[PDB]
Order: C-alpha cells, then structure tokens, then sequence
DNA sequence: ACTAATAGATTAGAGCCGTC
RNA sequence: UGACGGCUCUAAUCUAUU
DNA sequence: ACTAATAGATTAGAGCCGTC
RNA sequence: UGACGGCUCUAAUCUAU
C-alpha cells in the first residue's frame, strides 16, 4: 500500500541569476510608491533591490536614465538559497525577507497581466475568473465555473512566496460568487454564506483537479512555467505541484 | 517524492488494565477507571427547564442506537458504559421564573445585564450549595434563546469565573440543543438539526458531566515517565481592562506511579504589559518553580526532561530564565505549536481527503502532522474537507523530533470536554486557552483552583 | 397528690412513612428519606492512622451484634441500612508523617502549636479539595493520640472553623476511638473498651457519616402546619481580644407541603460586651426578620406561629423587639428551657426510675418536662443516675402550655450528630451549642454555610 | 395507672406570724456582724431582718437595749405566698428573697446545733454524719456510711428554699469520702474520682431511701423539723417528701 | 524623537457556516 | 455555552527600510 | 463616685466519670 | 473531637447596703 502525494505547493525548480541593488541616490524622492511598477523592486536604505536593468524602469521613469551599472551591487540568489549569507550590511533574515517581498510582488504584476480578475480580501488578493475565456465552461474536462441557484460561483487562487522550508509558491484555493459574472455581490456575508453551502458539497478530488486546472491555464508550457517579473529574466515556477511520498493507503 | 513519516495513534488506556485504541468506541464496550457510584446532579433553569432536560435525561439513559453510520453508530446507555446510575431521580431544581428573568432581558446595557444574568443565576446556586443539607454534585444551567440571542462581555465566561471561588462543577445548555425537537424553524425543519447524529451527540453531554463529578473516563499510556508536559498559552484581556495585558495557563502531564495527572496550573501571569506574548525574567522562573514544586511535591524528584508547549514561539529572554531555575539534569526543551501553515495535500483517487497520522518531517527541528482527516477507524473523514497540518518544530533546546511528534498525537486523543475521536490541537493548548478564557472573566480571583472540572 | 400529665412520643416518619417511635430501629427496618447510591469518602491522616480506618471501613460493613435487640438494637450494615454504598473503594488519601508533627508536638507556647497542627491538615484538605479530580463527599480526619494527649484553644473547634470558608464536611475520628483494641492500658484491660456495646458505636459514625454527605435519613410528622422554630444560645468568646463577648446562633425548623430539613441561621452578633447573656433591640430584629424572610422563599407567606427555644430568660428590653418586626396575625412565643431546677422525682417501688414524656404543669405559663432517664420502650436507663428534668417556662407571650410540652417532644426526637432514641435536650438547643462554639474559634467568619452538615 | 412518686422536696407547712426588721440608725457599730447571731438576722442598710425581738441580741449586744419596740417593722407571713404585700422600702420579690436569704441561714445554723459535720463549698454546704455517732451508720434499716476499700463513703445533702412553685424545702444529695472519717481529703479529683466509683452500684430505690434516711434522722418531731429562727417561733417542715400522683404508670 | 509609513513575519478575536 | 472542523472578517506586535 | 461589701438569683466555662 | 448523660471545680453577670 502506497500513495502518490501532490500538494498546494509550487517550486522554484528555477531562481533568477542574482539580486541586483542599485545605488539610486537621490534618484527617487522619500514621496515615491514602486506598487505602481511593472517589474518586482522594494527600497531599501539608499538602494533599490530587483533583478531587471536599469533602464527597465526609465519606461515609466524617464528621469532615472542617468544610472549607470557600475552603481550596482550584485548578490546571488543561491548563496541565498542555502541561507548562508553573513554581512553587517545586509542580515540573512532582512535578505530572505526582502526576496519574499519581491517574489509575492511579482506574482500580482504577472495576475494582473493575465486576464482573470481580482478581488480583495483581509490581508491578500485572490484571483477570480469569469464567463468569456473558457469553452463549454469547462477546462480540461474540470468544471472550473459553474452556476448554482440564480448565482454562479468562481474558483479563485491566493498566493504567497515562503523561504523557511525552500523557496516554493504556496497558493490557497478558495470560491467567489458573482449575481451575473460581470458583477459580484459586494455583501461579506452571503458572499461567505453561500461559499460553505457550496463549498461543503464538494470533495478532496474535484478541490485538487480545480486548483491542478488553474494553474494549467495559467501555465505557459507544458512542463512549467514562468513568472514574467521581468521581460529578461524569469521566476520559472512548476505547473505542477511539489509532490510528496505516501507509503500508507486506505485499509479496510 | 519527498517521503511522510507515519506516527502510529497515540493509544489511550483503560480500565481492568484493559487497552482499547479508539475512546468512545472504547466506552462503548469497557468503562472508566474509576467508579463513582452515583452523580448527585441538580439543575437550574425555567419551568420548561426542566420539561427539556427531564426528558432528555429520561431517555438518554436508555441505548441510543446512532443511525445510518459506520463512524459511531450506537451508544449503549449512560449507566452500562459508565457503571455510574444518575437519572432524573435526585434532580435538584431551583426555579427562576420568567417575569425576573423577564426584566433582565430588557435592558439596554449589556455589560449590567450580563452580569445582572449570572448574578441571579449563581445566587441560586451559591445558596444552594451552602444553604441546603442535601449535596448536589454539579449543576446543569439552562438559558432559554432569546437569554443569548439580546443579552448575551461573554455570560459563558462570566459564569464560570464568579463560581472558581466556591469550586461548584457545572455545565450550560439551552432549549436548542437539548429540546431540539420544541423549537421548530416555522419555514423548514428544526435548525440544530442533529438526529442522524443524536445517538453519538448524546455521547458528548454523557462524557463532559462524567468529567465534572470525579470522572476519569480514559487514560494514556504511551506516557514516558519523569517527562513533564507545560502548555503554556498567551490569553490576552482587552474588555473592561487594559488591552495590553497577556496571562498564561499551565498543564501537566506527569504519572505518579501508575495513572496521568491532568491537573491545570493556573498561577495567572498578567505581567506582560507591552502586548507581547513574552514572559518578564520576574515571572519566568515562578512558572518552573510552581510547576516543577507541583512535580517534586508529587513524585518526590524533578523531572528528568520537561516538554514545554507554546502556541507562541519563545526567544532567548525566557530560556535564560527557564533554565536557571531547574538542576543539571532536567534539560529544558522548548516546542512551539502553529496552526498557521496552510499547506494543503491532496490524492489522485477518492472523494476521501488524506488519513490521519501521516507526519512530515522537513528538518532535525521541524516538521509537519496531520491531526485531522480521513480516519479510517470510522470509515469517514474527521476533517471533510482537506485540513491544515500543525506545524510542530522545536525551538529551544534539542530533542528527537520523531518522539516530540509522536507525543503531540499522545496529547490530541483524550478530550474530556469533548467524546471525539481525535482533537486537532494537543490539549495542553487546548485546555490551557479555557482556562485563559474563565480566569480573564473576572478579575478578582485569588489561587484559582487546578482540577479542569471546574470550567 | 400534684397530678403528672403524660404526653405520648411523638410520631416520626421513614421511608414510605413508616410508624416507628424510635429511629435506629426505623432505620433498621426502613431506609432514609431519599436514596444517594454511593458515597465517596476522602482521607486525610498519619500513614498508620489510615490503616486503623481500613480497619473500620469493613467492620461497619459487616454486621455487628449489640446485645439483645430490646436493649440496644443490632446493626444490619450501612448498605443494608441506609441503601447506600461505603466501603474502601473510592477513598482518597492524603499521607501526613509523624516527624513534623512531632516537632510541633513538641513546644511550650501551645496556642501557635495548635494553631501549627490544624494548619497541617488544612493546607493538605483545601488543596485536595480545589486541585482534584475525584469527587469527595465527606472527608475524615484521623488524628494521632498523642495529639491531644500533650498538645490539645481547642483542635477541633479551630479545625472547622477555618474549614468553613470553603464547605467541605469534615469528621475526626481519633486512634483511640477507633483502634480501642489496639491501644491497651498496660495494668490491664483498654481503657476504651465498649466491645459491648461496639453494635450501636457503628451506628452513630454511620449516621454521622450520611448526614455529612446528603443524609436525609427521617423527617418527623407531628410538625404543625405553618409554623416555625427557633433555637437560641448564648456562646461566649475569650480567646483574647476584648475580655468579653456574648455570641448567639439560631436555626429555623419551618414546615413545607411534605417534610422539611431545617437549617441555622447563625450570623453571629459578636456585640454584646457587658457580658451579660441579652441580645440587643438592633441585632435581635436582624435575626428574626432573616429567619422571618426565609421562611418567605420556602411557602410565599409567613410562618402561622414561630417559637423562639432559648436557654436563658428573655428580657423585657429585648422581646419588644422581636414583636415589633413581626405581622399582626404570627404570634409570637418565648420559652426558655432551663436545667439548673434540683427537682428529682422518684418511684417508692421498682429499683428503676420514671419514663419519658410524663409532665408536671406548675401553672398554665410554666411547666416541668422528662426527656432523659429509664424509658420503658427499651427498658434501659438512659441515664443510670436520677434524671433531670427539663424546665419549660413561657417567658413571653402566650400559647397553650400543652402545645408546646408536645410539640417540645418532637425537638427532642432527632439529633441527627447521634441516632439515639431522643435527645435529653431539644434540637434547637444542641445544635445551637455546636454552631455557636464552631464560630467561636476563629473571628474571621464572614458568611458561614447556613446548613449543619458542615458542622 | 397508679404511680406514686416522692420527690426531693419538703414543703413547709406552717409559717410565724410575722418577720422582724430592726432599724439600727445611727447605733449599729460600723464592723457590725451578723454570722456569730445564733439567731437567722441578715442585716443591710439600717433594717435588721429577723424573726426574734430586740432583747434576744442583747446577750452580746448591750448597746442594743436602746432599742425600742416602735421601731419593729412586723411584715405578716400571709402576703409572702401571695405576694400582695408592695412597699417602696422593701420589694415585694426582695421579701421572697429575704426569706430564703434567712432560711439558709436558719438551715446552716440547725445543721451546726445538730452534731453534723460540714462540707464548705464555693456555692452550697453539704451536712454529712460521722461514722459511730449511731450504730453502724444504719438509720431506719437503711444504709448511710459504708467503708469501700480504704475509703468511706458519708451521705450528704445540700438544701436551699426555694418558692416560686410554692414554699418548699428543694435538697440535693451527694456523696462524700475521708480517710477515717475524720481527715478530709484534698484530693477533689479523687473526691470526684470516689463519687463515680459510689455511683456505679446505686440505682433508684437506694437513691430515695438513702435521702428518705437523711432526713428522717434530722426530724425534731414525726411528721417535721423545726429551725430555731426565733428563740420562740420556728418554722415546721415535712420531714417526708411531696407526694406526686402519676397516674400514667408501666411495668418495673 | 517620533513622525505614519508598506510590505514582511507572527499573533489573538470574532463572527459565520457545515458536520461529527 | 455539545463539539469539532472550516474559511472569512477585524485587531495587534517585533523586525529593518524610509 | 465607687471603694468592696454578703447573700439570691442566674448563666457560662472546664473538667472528669459512666454506659443497668 | 462519637456520643450523651451525671457530678465536679472555677468564673461572671443582676438584685438589693
């Protein structure tokens, strides 16, 4: 008796080259937001954190085409991995952190490319999809939008970017309703009502082929796929799941 | 491909030295370790108060066959798995009508009214229990709907605070859940609908008010001796005093010769202040030197290992104080409990999500269990839906992380609040967030009592 | 030639009602009140003092054979007697060692080593009570001879004083009571020797033992409808602070539809300080109103007639008082039972002296009364010496003497600390003493459990 | 039925005609004395309350020869037993109190005219006879001095007046212990110790015979007992017990 | 100095349903 | 508070970067 | 003013004993 | 304090100089 284990998870079979910092000083103003911006970058100190170049970012600001690359500091990533890095300038900790703020960045920039809507939750933004892109209302054989009573309910992933275990995607799969798909019902508590009356109709299976279908519609080839932080280099994440080993099966 | 590590169940013990796996599939056919003759029970409550609980009492001595199941479908009497006779003869009742009730019921302040609900209520009991030659055992308090439907701080909380002084067991129901066939949802069925459950239901009533009258239903024996278990759990307080104020709650797990002692440490700390859950240096070593006392004043030696438990993870602040206060040969370890991880794992065949028991393991200190799922026991998943798994590591000090693991599924068998077949969380949280929950109620509580019967 | 009115013995009840004037051979043949399975006893004593208790345990279990069932009656056996359930299953124990005892033994200064010794039981009985999980109905104290041999205030009044705060029923038993056989005076037979009359000695600690635990063993039936009791004494305190101070106690024996336990309204009045034995016109209308108001919570309307048993004379200064915080249609009585009157009546022929219940009205106010000596029903001398007989003078008021001499008789018949045939001394009286004198010991007693169980 | 009972009761059956005050103003010593008076006078403030006359003093009194026959306040007998007599300068419960007052001392003083040996007492005087004053110490066929081991045992009796029922003689026996008969102990433990060990062979009928004995032998005539209050007038008393007449009986 | 900072990474309440 | 899940919704703290 | 006054009359303590 | 009789031995109070 034995068990083949996939899971919720989604690793990084691939790491970007290195972080690159950049000496923007004096370039942006305390008043500047970088949520705004196409690509994964955070400040810190005088420094501005990504892995793009620097005219990656002049598109949106033209002024910051005077920086030059010999300002740049260069840190690898799997010296990161490991979780061997050491400096009085930078912690590991504030390293590690400051990767899986980039990271969690970077996965809405590439959501909000992609054509599947929002929503706004307590403390993340899922993504929901609608009626439009889809055929017969179904992926790969999986019922990933469906209509119950005079409403229709909407699969939806929840992302975040962890580095205890290894670097990994770690999604949260969870339900959203809409009256007739082009608007959702803005009250929280039908809105959940009605997801645990849905939600407790279904079963282990079609919760893991809905969550599997997503991300294969998400993916960009068959094996894998990447996270465009950048029109260079890429977070390639798996389209599959970090499967696990489960030597016990069900007995009777 | 990462492979999961299976824990083997925790096995719990019984009586005649008898040794069962499951708990209340092990009730139904052997009994407790103790025997205690009758329960001198009484209740409190309206004229239907009693209408609810006399026949629901009345017929809940009698087998209760659970229908249409395979889980737990059956309950052999209360008195056959007990070996304990308590029924609706020796029901002490004291009468609060409706218009006084009534008038409490109507007020606009709810923090008075709570409090002016209770006062009624345990003033009855207060004097009964002083002021009355016959001797009750524990009471059974029923509230009516509409009591918590506009009055409601919590009354729950506020109830069992007031009577720790006076170390009156007792225990809460309402015309919901005992009669809940009498109120009926006029557009359907009756909304608490449970009678394809009702059989096994009656199991929890008929378990807890056993727990509340000297009752020791089952016991662990996969206990090592000389190792003490101290839950401690971060409560925090915020209505009617200061919101940046942390107490704690202590258990125990220690064996004196043969038998578990569950007995909670109460000692409430409130001194963080910052709104840290964080223990001062000050306090620090009286945790240790109250409970590792309680261990010495029990067995007559210290503990040779300690697993202390937190759902909070310690710094190094605390462990400096922890340790120097115990010997060289009581080496303190620290395991952090987190049911914050929500890593979900899922199966390539059946509508069933994942067994119970199968642990990951991601490192010497860390790792993954799942409490709950599709246990096959029963036949039926305990979580239906897929569930979260604790993520259990050790934080300070060093031990086997696969004994640590095992122990925490050691933990999670017994509930004696609640007849389940397993809890998703080691009881030495569990029982340490009720006591968190009632010592915070009030406020003028001086060395509350230990013995979990009183919440 | 003065003519000796007799009045018969008053009638008592039993299981089913059952018509038996005395009351250990009603309990032979007829159970309690109510029935209380079993009884869960706890321990508390020396390491060898328990042994002498599981000695006993099994003695009482077994029956013991008095003498000749006409002059003291056999003892059929607790779960034979009383239908409930005690034995050495489910008794807690609590080891003390001799050595500290010995060094408290072991001091000149005899008040802080009285003081040192009941607290050594205490801080072992309080805890055991709160930080439990075994439900304990009664506990036994077990104390040592040499105890009370050099070191004794006194022991046991101190011991329930404090253990009152937090109501827990408590008996002594001492080596000497119970392992008469074992100590032996060394110049010949045990000074305790009561081999022949061990059948009844059983009896007593049985019935002790079920009233300290939910014992409702008889209930009289010759109570009069709508009326009310009240005892009375006058205790006094000497232990140190002012150099006088006159205590009073009280208790209550209204009726109800059928049957009704009676309870002692205490709240001590500490306040007299000339030390003459008179209660003053503000603590006496706090007394009566509370025992008047209490009545209301059991009938609705207040008591038809209330009698106030007391065993000094009542001032006039003082039963204004008492008329005035009472209703225009509840006539109030005052009766003082006195014992200093030498009057000995005796038979010219027969060896024996009179029987009970024979009374000599000096006048339609004042009245003499037999309660003790060589009744005819067993034809044994309760007392062997002359009687004496109990004086019953109206001091205040005005009822019909016959009424109260018969309505005294019923008082007289239960005294639930000793299964005798009938007190020498009304209920309302002796119980006061006990109540009273308990209270004494200690002076800070805030509210006392108004019941007798814990006394 | 028919059940005769005796109690320990003597009630009196005549009283003299009236009561004697003295008033010694202004001649009264002031270390005056009453106890050594072989006559029953109890003096407070300036009456003097007895039943003799003034010259019955005079033996040792010279000084009270002044005294004057108008000065003899006589209260009659009659109004004790009812009560009717109320006077500012005595109460009437003081002269119920006044006459036990002097009775007992009447009662002392026969007890010492007699040959009868006392027993002081913090509150009563116990009379109790010496062995060889008559023979064998059997009064009336009936036991009253034994000799138990290497102790005597001598009857005794303490009686005080008592008139709230009625005017009656209301006595109390109890037993004593010498060595010899002569040599009080001082060992009152072993007194009482001895009076336990008396009493663990006596029962009802030698309880009444044995005070029926006493007072029998201090009878002045048959059927009662004077005192010497007054050199002429004395105060008879039954020397056999009030009768009572139960009339509800049972079996011995 | 602290100032609110914006995402971390921890933390407890608290309401809401289904289901055993 | 029968009791256990499950999410949802709020709230706070320490870490650095402003 | 009460100084103790010597008794009656009440009351409580603390001893000791028995157990027909 | 097993308990409930019976005495012993102290003591104080109130009612009157």
């Amino acid at each position: 008796k034995e068990e083949i284990y996939d899971s919720n998870w989604l690793s990084i079979l691939s790491f970007p080259e290195e972080l690159r910092f950049h000496e923007y000083n004096w370039m942006l103003p305390k008043r500047f937001d970088v949520r705004e911006l196409t690509f994964p970058a955070v400040r810190y100190k005088n420094y501005l954190c990504t892995f793009a170049w620097a005219y990656d970012f002049t598109y949106h600001l033209p002024k910051t085409e005077t920086y030059h690359k010999s300002k740049t500091i260069r840190i690898p990533t799997e010296e990161i991995l490991s979780g061997s890095y050491d400096s009085n300038f930078i912690r590991n900790a504030e390293c590690k952190r400051l990767i899986v703020q980039l990271l969690n960045k970077a996965f809405e920039l590439r959501m909000k490319d992609k054509e599947v809507q929002e929503y706004e939750m307590s403390n993340k933004t899922a993504y929901w999809l609608e009626k439009g892109k889809l055929e017969k209302d179904k992926f790969e054989k999986t019922m990933l939008v469906g209509k119950q009573k005079d409403k229709n309910w909407h699969f939806a992933i929840s992302g975040a970017s962890k580095l205890y275990p290894f670097p990994v995607l770690m999604i949260s799969s969870h339900i959203f309703f809409t009256a007739d798909g082009k608007k959702l019902i803005d009250s929280s508590s039908v809105q959940h009502s009605s997801r645990r009356r849905q939600g407790k109709n279904w079963w282990n299976n079609t919760w893991r082929t809905k969550l599997l279908a997503f991300i294969k519609y998400l993916s960009d080839d068959d094996t894998s796929f990447y996270l465009e932080m950048g029109s260079e280099e890429k977070v390639f994440v798996s389209n599959e799941p970090v499967k696990f080993k489960g030597n016990v099966s069900y007995n009777i | 491909m990462k492979e999961l590590i299976y824990i083997e169940e925790p096995k719990i013990l019984f009586a005649h030295g008898q040794k069962c796996t499951d708990a209340r599939d092990g009730l139904a056919l052997f009994g407790p370790l103790n025997n205690l003759y009758g329960i001198k029970s009484g209740v409190i409550g309206t004229k239907q108060g009693l209408k609810i609980f006399r026949d629901y009492l009345d017929h809940i001595q009698k087998p209760i066959y659970n229908s249409n199941s395979i889980t737990r479908p059956m309950f052999p009497g209360f008195e056959a798995v007990f070996d304990c006779k308590w029924e609706s003869t020796g029901i002490t009742f004291k009468e609060v009508t409706n218009e006084d009730i009534g008038k409490f019921l109507y007020n606009s302040s709810t923090h008075k009214r709570t409090y002016d609900l209770v006062s009624l209520f345990i003033d009855k009991i207060i004097s009964a229990n002083k002021n009355e030659d016959e001797n009750v055992d524990v009471w059974f308090v029923i509230v009516p709907d509409e009591i918590y439907k506009y009055c409601r701080a919590q009354f729950h909380d506020q109830f069992k605070a007031r009577l720790l002084k006076h170390t009156i067991p007792t225990q809460i129901f309402r015309e919901s859940t005992l009669a809940w066939r009498d109120f009926k949802n006029a557009f359907g069925l009756p909304i608490r609908d449970f009678s394809k459950i009702e059989g096994h239901l009656a199991w929890t009533i008929s378990t807890a008010a056993f727990y509340k009258a000297g009752g020791k239903p089952w016991k662990l024996s996969d206990v090592r001796n000389g190792v003490c278990y101290l839950g401690l759990v971060y409560k925090k307080v915020e209505k009617s005093k200061n919101p940046r104020n942390a107490c704690c709650a202590a258990q125990m797990f220690l064996d004196n010769g043969d038998g578990t002692v569950f007995k909670g440490e109460v000692g409430p700390w409130y001194n963080p202040k910052n709104g840290q859950y964080h223990l001062e240096p000050k306090e620090a070593k009286a945790l240790l030197s109250q409970s590792l006392q309680s261990y010495k004043e029990q067995i007559g030696e210290y503990p040779k290992e300690v697993f202390i438990h937190a759902k909070t993870r310690f710094n190094h602040q605390e462990w400096d104080a922890f340790l120097e206060v115990t010997p060289k040969e009581t080496n303190l370890v620290g395991v952090t409990i987190s049911k914050t991880k929500p890593l979900k794992l899922y199966k390539t065949e059946g509508d069933y999500t994942i067994l119970r028991g199968n642990a990951y393991v991601v490192n010497e200190r860390s790792a993954f269990l799942w409490t709950v799922g599709y246990v096959p026991k029963i036949q039926t998943a305990l979580s239906m839906e897929v569930p979260n798994p604790l993520f259990i590591e050790i934080n300070k000090g060093e031990a086997d992380i696969k004994q640590v693991l095992k122990d925490i599924l050691s933990l999670t068998k017994l509930n004696y609040n609640a007849c389940i077949f397993a809890d998703g969380e080691p009881v030495t949280l569990r029982f340490a967030d009720k006591i968190g929950e009632i010592l915070t109620a009030s406020t003028d509580i001086k060395t509350p009592p230990l013995a979990f019967k009183y919440y």
